């Protein structure tokens, strides 16, 4: 029931192995010949065209590595819940300030 | 500034890249007007002309990484620049499987460890899409 010399020894001895074929295989000059759900992805799309329209796009995604990058954006802003934020902060700051100068008044 | 430099490998027919070794180990600038190389707005075709008989060139990638090494002593080697790239004269054709030493042979397919879960440049497009749109609707699907 060895739990010492012979995992080292194993391991050693594998160690010398690799090392000795990966040696062989690159040194060779020898010319070598030329040699979960199963479910696809499908979107809707509506948008409104020239003059007056309303066209609806169905696209099936059947590549799953689409797939997997897609969902995850969705599901990340689905969680999410910007240009629109910074404004309203800009809102902000400038009401601050108003109140400020009004403060300022009252003490002048 | 400094930019760094930019080294590419030229493969050339076996006659062509004879006349071409020759005309390089000679040294005179004869070579120069013999040999030229014009690259297409592809980026991934070309001519090079040899004695100014044009041969059809592609620019492929290579499935290893090359350094470019001097040395004055040789001893010590300072690493000049990184090759990857390789234009072979005679997307998925612009990548080559094969390395440039005779061990390496069919890397890509043999010789490399392949992990995997343009696709998402795709999905940044199908996002935008979705964006320009006004109803999205979306399910996982079946056979269909």
């Amino acid at each position: 029931r060895f739990s010492v010399a012979e995992h080292q020894e194993r391991y050693k001895e594998e160690c010398q192995r690799i090392f000795d074929l990966q040696n062989k295989v690159l040194s060779s000059t020898e010319v070598l010949s030329t040699d979960a759900t199963g479910r696809c992805l499908k979107i809707y799309r509506t948008f409104r065209d020239e003059e007056g329209k309303e066209y609806v796009r169905c696209e099936t995604v059947r590549k799953p590595a689409v797939i997997d990058a897609y969902v995850r954006i969705r599901t990340t802003k689905d969680e999410e819940f910007h240009r629109e934020e910074m404004r309203k902060e800009r809102r902000r700051i400038q009401e601050q300030l108003r109140r400020l100068k009004r403060n300022q008044e009252k003490e002048k | 500034p400094h930019e760094l430099e930019s080294q590419f490998i030229l493969r050339l027919p076996p006659e062509y890249a004879s006349t071409v070794r020759r005309a390089v180990q000679s040294g005179h600038v004869n070579l120069k007007d013999r040999l030229t190389i014009e690259l297409h707005p592809d980026g991934r075709h070309g001519i090079v002309r040899v004695d100014r008989v044009p041969l059809a060139s592609k620019l492929v990638d290579l499935p290893c990484v090359m350094e470019s090494l001097k040395t004055i002593d040789k001893k010590t080697f300072y690493k000049t620049a990184d090759i990857c790239q390789m234009l072979v004269s005679t997307e998925k054709k612009f990548i080559w499987n094969h390395g440039i030493t005779l061990p390496l042979k069919n890397v890509r397919k043999r010789r490399f460890r392949k992990t995997a879960k343009d696709v998402e440049k795709e999905v940044k497009r199908l996002l935008s899409t979705d964006a320009e749109a006004v109803s999205t609707r979306w399910e996982i699907i079946a056979e269909d």
